[PDB]
RNA sequence: ACCUCGAUGUUGGAUCAGGACAUCCCGAUGGUGCAGCCGCUAUUAAAGGUUCGUUUGUUCAACGAUUAAAGUCCUACGUGAUCUGAGUUCAGACCGGAGUAAUCCAGGUCGGUUUCUAUCUACUUUCAAAUUCCUCCCUGUACGAAAGGACAAGAGAAAUAAGGCCUACUUCACAAAGCGCCUUCCCCCGUAAAUGAUAUCAUCUCAACUUAGUAUUAUACCCACACCCACCCAAGAACAGGGUU
RNA sequence: UCUCUUACUUUUAACCAGUGAAAUUGACCUGCCCGUGAAGAGGCGGGCAUAACACAGCAAGACGAGAAGACCCUAUGGAGCU
RNA sequence: GCUACCUAAGAACAGCUAAAAGAGCACACCCGUCUAUGUAGCAAAAUAGUGGGAAGAUUUAUAGGUAGAGGCGACAAACCUA
């Protein structure tokens, strides 16, 4: 019985759970995508929101340095952190990585998914596009949106 | 546990052509507006995704090419050109990795 | 909650409870049709290899809300009839057997302390 | 072939919220529409008889909350919000079993994209937003109902034992000791995989097991009646219902909530609205809270004993 | 809610479990406001009797409601070890107790084994109430005026 | 010694129960060597319980504390493809005895490997209408010379089993359980008595009928044929179940 | 250890990808009760029962699987000790 | 060449208390009293501690000898290539 509990186990246990997630957050940082297994981007990106929050909540704050300093492995990420990824999202609040399935691996066949965060320098995913507004049922929404403006 | 007996072939086809165990057919597959290499509803495609995957990587290349050695991280922004593209005003304090390609209509 | 084979500690002042010896006494039955005895039960205490009442006057597990909890078993010894034993009870007894007024009056007449 | 679709699919990225607004505002009319079921044009109301019955409602059960009396004791009651609670259509009795009539109670209202056609289809022939759930009560004759009236919390009065039914938290697949309450073998007392196992089931000279046998499975994904429930407090701005005791089931869930059949209780609304309580041909206010003779009130000055 | 008040009346432990909504309360009165290093007093069971011992009729000490609240930054021994909880467990922290008169140094080094270093960098099962606060403090002032 | 030595596992205990009365009890009668609470006899009814412990190896057997009881038999002297051998069916040894020795003990003791992935039948909430102890005015009344104590009714507190809950106590926390809380509603056939002939009295009827004397032809969960990529879930092994305004 | 069990992690458990067994098999279109028989019947008599096909757990039976029983008895078949 | 015994030349045993010791705890090492896991397993005899010894009746690398009407035996009819 699991009800209304998440934290998906992945290693042999809470710490290799945390470790792994670190490893895969660095690894975020680091390059800006990653492809792993959808439960992996999930709990990586819930961790991503809250490490950008702190970051974006100051920098001479001992608590976000301490915890920048434990889930950075690399500590060069750490200045990259404070001076980049928090002024460019001075202007959204919680509103960023998008997550994109990808269909399976050619090897043992699992799900997996590729998030990244917003703006990045590379080139973006195909993202999937609605239909255009010039279709029939957009059309014929627009007609009916437009009649009922004039007639109010 | 034993068998005291001998599973039939009669049994043996009712229990595994079942259609319990039988694939099912889809109904998801459909196509897409650019290239077209037959893709699926909320998966994206292969052949766009095998491209931009390539760029990334070239661009990594790229990178760690002007990089040199590890622990590096620069604390300024990225921005990737191609043939020809004059920096603008606007990326004076940002990195500038050009390539040797030209720009491809995908990516603005 | 006071079963059977419990070690508890006699807060009376007879002969019997405040005497030392050998081996602390110890419950054998409790007077209910289950093996679960509150504050306010009958139960048999083996005092000094002996065969007499007692009764529970505050355990150790939190009950309702409006309660005390004590830290240690608290008994007072009784006979069969309703006359107690002991004729000082220095530890605080609490207000909760009040309510009987009836099987335990002198009990609560020889107190001292409530709470 | 045909592929799946739903409501979201050819639309633009100008045109969902415009029809999420439009259809928000038609349900929204929808409900308004229905608030004055007396004006239009209701059914003849009989007199309460003691040998009748009448109709029970549909809430949902927030939380648990304590409650305590004015002797000094406390209880425990549980709120039932009735958020839209309607009538679908009416049953003859010479049309369902001979017997009883009967009236079709919908729960809380939800979306017409996610519904079947047949249930649009009778939803816009009504002139409702779908519900979720749709339940029975058995009535008599002269407590026959217009469908298409609201239906508040208002209906019961402090002082009165309902019954509670509804689906209670599901286990799933259990062992026997969590589910029929078993005894189980000693631990390190040498055992050999058997800390939770039901051992024998049967006997060696019948040859087959008994179909009675409690055996591991699903348990507790069913529905469960619950007797004996007093309420103590109606109220009338929020209509939330304070039911003694516990309800079978989860939080944030519809139940179904209706009047006792125990024979101690046999005849005991006759100071009760027979029909349906109107707050329009009332012509007075109930007050926001309604409270028991036996309830202490949170505007009590401290209760003191004598 | 409720809370449980501990205090020694004639060398006996007592400690009722009042409630703060209750019709059989009087009246809540304050004898002397003071904070701790620990927010949880369970530990005071296994100590001396000398600590949770105060008097009943005690005068209650007025100061003003601007002083940050101070806290008693004041360290209580405990009974040698037939102890009712593992308090010297990382999972409860504690500042509060004296392990260098009371225990040893192999037994923290065998305690500081159950030490969970990652739960305290967790951030997702960190319980952030701040609009939460504003919202119930905006409806206690709407309640309070009028 | 009638299938069973090309193999029928052997005493208990834990778990799980089914059936039967030659019935301990609560349901209902008649008598008494029934003065009232303590007892006995004969009948109908199985919807339940049959405790907490010690030591001896026990199904046997011994002793301490309760209520109405610590009831009996069969189910491979129930159940080892679920669990343990404390002995009982070995290889070692010790004490006592028979025996030249070897050897043996329906005389005693120390320890003495417990193996199987479910093939087949059959099962996986049958949705539900419980049982009982104590106290209070009656009660210190009928009863004897005295103990003592009810028959029945009303009210209040409680024990086992079943159906649920986390918000108040605990396990300790975006959840799940009990040590906490709510409810559990109808009986079951044996007599006591008018009139009546056969048998003009009398006669309760394996005659035609009248009263306790049959509860019930009971009541609530749950009963819309098809929008389904994907996400979430108090729903969940997959599947299936609910929401996405 | 129990009254009275419980909170979490791993192996393991359920599905997806492949290598892939062992014991065992007269054939099975394989339900229950009463009675009978080589003496304990899913295949016999009389009744009750019945659209078909897979997945996920427990043991009541098919006197189920492994050893031509080590316990009792026969053998003019053996061997050890005195 | 595993195991019983013997022969010649070697190696091994931290630390503390070392009462002088076929002394004690305790590394590496010699053997395996018990629990749990499997009995077609990692293994035709395994996995951790609770275990006894560990300055000597201790263990081990090399080479040789004692074999069935027998070898050996601090005597288990124990061992002599599962
Ligand atoms: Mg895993
Ligand atoms: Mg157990
Ligand atoms: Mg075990
Ligand atoms: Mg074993
Ligand atoms: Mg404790
Ligand atoms: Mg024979
Ligand atoms: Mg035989
Ligand atoms: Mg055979
Ligand atoms: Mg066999
Ligand atoms: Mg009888
Ligand atoms: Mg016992
Ligand atoms: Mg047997
Ligand atoms: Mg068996
Ligand atoms: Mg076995
Ligand atoms: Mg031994
Ligand atoms: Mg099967
Ligand atoms: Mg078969
Ligand atoms: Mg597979
Ligand atoms: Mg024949
Ligand atoms: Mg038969
Ligand atoms: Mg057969
Ligand atoms: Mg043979
Ligand atoms: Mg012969
Ligand atoms: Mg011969
Ligand atoms: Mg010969
Ligand atoms: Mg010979
Ligand atoms: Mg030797
Ligand atoms: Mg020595
Ligand atoms: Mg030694
Ligand atoms: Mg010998
Ligand atoms: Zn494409």
């Amino acid at each position: 019985i699991s009800h209304g509990r998440v934290f998906r186990r992945m290693g042999l246990g809470p710490e290799s759970r945390i470790h792994l997630l670190r490893n895969l957050l660095t690894g975020l940082v680091r390059h800006e995508r990653i492809e792993a297994p959808w439960a992996r981007v999930d709990e990586m990106r819930g961790y991503a929101e809250k490490l950008i929050d702190y970051g974006k909540l100051g920098d001479t704050n001992e608590r976000a340095m301490r915890m920048a300093d434990f889930w950075l492995t690399e500590k060069d990420l750490i200045p990259k952190l404070f001076q980049v990824l928090a002024p460019r999202y001075k202007d959204q609040t919680g509103g960023y990585t998008r997550m994109l399935q990808i269909p399976n691996r050619s090897l043992d066949r699992a799900k997996m998914a590729v998030i990244e965060y917003k703006g990045n320098c590379l080139p973006p995913l195909p993202l999937p596009r609605r239909d255009s507004h010039l279709t029939l049922l957009n059309q014929l929404l627009q007609g009916l949106r437009q009649d009922l403006r004039q007639s109010q | 546990a034993a068998p005291k007996n001998r599973r039939t072939i009669e049994v043996n086809r009712c229990r595994r052509r079942n259609p319990q165990k039988l694939i099912k057919v889809k109904n998801n597959i459909d196509v897409c507006p650019e290239c077209g290499h037959l893709k699926q509803k909320h998966v994206l495609c292969a052949y766009c995704y095998e491209k931009v995957c390539k760029e990334t990587a070239e661009i990594r290349r790229q990178i760690g090419k002007q990089e040199g050695g590890p622990f590096k991280a620069p604390t300024i922004e990225t921005v990737v050109l191609y043939t020809g593209e004059t920096p603008s005003e606007q990326d004076q304090g940002k990195r500038i990795i050009e390539r040797d390609r030209k720009r491809p209509s995908w990516f603005t | 909650a006071i079963q059977k084979m419990t070690r508890v500690r006699v807060v009376d002042n007879s002969a019997l409870g405040n005497s030392p010896y050998h081996r602390a006494p110890r419950c054998i039955h409790v007077y209910k049709k289950n093996g679960v005895g509150k504050v306010g039960d009958q139960i048999l205490l083996a005092i000094k290899g002996q065969k007499k009442k007692a009764l529970i006057v505050g355990h150790c597990m939190p009950g309702p809300r409006m309660t005390p909890r004590f830290d240690s078993n608290n008994v007072v010894l009784i006979e069969d009839n309703g006359n107690p034993v002991g004729t000082r009870i220095k530890t605080p007894i609490p207000t909760s057997l009040r309510k009987r007024e009836g099987e335990y009056s002198k009990v609560l007449a020889i107190a001292q302390n409530f709470v | 072939g045909k592929s799946g679709t739903w409501w979201d699919e050819h639309l633009s990225e100008e045109n969902v919220p415009f029809i999420k607004q439009l259809v928000s505002d038609e349900d929204k009319a929808q409900l308004a529409s229905k608030l004055c079921p007396l004006k239009d044009e209701p059914w003849p109301i009989h007199p309460w008889e003691p040998g009748s019955f009448r109709v029970g409602l549909i809430a949902l059960k927030l939380g648990m909350m304590p409650l305590w009396t004015k002797d000094g004791q406390k209880h425990v009651v549980t709120l039932l919000q009735v958020q839209d609670c309607h009538v679908l259509k009416y049953t003859s009795k010479e049309n369902c079993n001979g017997k009883m009539a009967t009236l079709s109670v919908g729960g809380k209202t939800v979306s017409r994209f996610r519904k079947a056609t047949s249930i649009l289809e009778f939803y816009r022939e009504l002139g409702l937003p779908p519900k979720q759930t749709v339940k029975i009560f058995n009535i008599t004759d002269n407590a026959a109902i217009k469908p298409g009236t609201p239906l508040y919390a208002a209906h019961f009065r402090p002082g009165q034992y309902v019954d509670v039914t509804a689906k209670t938290i599901g286990k799933g697949f259990q062992g026997v000791m969590k589910r029929w309450g078993f005894k189980g073998q000693p631990a390190t007392h040498g055992q050999t995989k058997t800390h939770r196992r039901p051992g024998a089931v049967a006997t060696g000279d019948i040859g087959r097991v008994w179909p009675g046998t409690k055996m591991p499975g699903k348990m507790g994904n069913i529905y469960r009646t619950e007797y004996g429930l007093k309420v103590w407090r109606i109220n009338t701005k929020h209509n939330i219902i304070y039911v003694n005791g516990s309800v079978p089931g989860h939080k944030n869930c519809l139940v179904k909530v209706k009047d006792s059949k125990l024979p101690a209780y046999k005849d005991l609304g006759k100071n009760l609205p027979f029909p349906t309580y109107f707050p329009d041909g009332d012509e007075e206010e109930l007050p926001e809270d309604l409270y028991d003779e036996n309830v202490c009130q949170p505007g009590a000055p401290s209760i003191t004993f004598a | 809610a409720t809370f449980i008040l501990r205090n020694v009346i004639e060398g006996q432990g007592v400690e009722i479990c009042f409630e703060l909504y209750n019709p059989r309360v009087q009246e809540i009165q304050v004898v002397k406001l003071e904070k701790r290093l620990d927010d949880s007093l369970l530990y005071l069971r296994d100590a001396l009797p000398e600590y949770s011992t105060f008097d009943v009729n005690m005068k209650p000490v007025v100061q003003e409601p601007n002083q940050k609240v101070p806290v008693n930054e004041l360290k209580v021994k405990m009974k040698p070890k037939p102890w009712s909880k593992r308090w010297e467990r990382p999972n409860f922290n504690i500042k509060g107790i004296r392990f260098d008169l009371c225990l040893t140094e192999q037994q923290m080094k065998e305690a500081q084994k159950w030490n969970q270093p990652w739960l305290e960098f967790d951030m997702m099962r960190e319980y952030d109430t701040s609009k939460i606060e504003a919202a119930i403090w905006k409806e206690i002032e709407a309640s309070k005026r009028s």
